């Protein structure tokens, strides 16, 4: 993200987030069994405005 | 006690004593006592009889559901060694 965006300028930003279910790549505590049986998961995201 | 002769201790408190009063009498008490107010069967408390939990255990419900479905990739065929 640009440190500053001057008057009249347009800045481009990139951000990444990891939403964990499993604790880690080797510890599956918290992971979710989602076998394809059709009841849906919901990942709700509210963005800046 | 010591008695000393010839000054001996009088042989009594004698008859010259001054009877000061006849107020000796305790008048017997005669009485009827009645404690009879209507009693109502109940009292209110914050809590009586409870043995409150200091910690509970962890508790849960259960569910499963789904079907048996799969996408698979297999190892290639190989030359058989022996036998």
């Amino acid at each position: 993200a640009p440190a500053t965006i001057a008057a009249g300028a347009t800045g481009e930003l990139t951000m990444y987030y990891w939403v964990p279910l499993a604790y880690s790549e080797t510890d599956l505590t918290g992971a979710v069994l989602a076998n394809v049986p059709q009841s849906k998961q919901r990942l709700k995201l509210e963005f800046a405005n | 006690a010591l008695i000393n002769p010839q000054f001996p201790y009088a042989g009594p408190v004698p008859i010259p004593g001054p009877a000061p009063t006849e107020t000796m009498p305790l008048l017997n008490y005669r009485v009827e006592g009645r404690i009879a107010g209507i009693q109502q069967a109940r009292q209110f408390m914050p809590f009586l009889q409870g043995p409150h939990r200091a910690v509970a255990e962890q508790t849960y419900h259960a569910i499963g559901t789904g079907i048996q479905m799969g996408q698979t990739f297999n190892q290639p065929l190989i030359n058989t060694q022996e036998g």
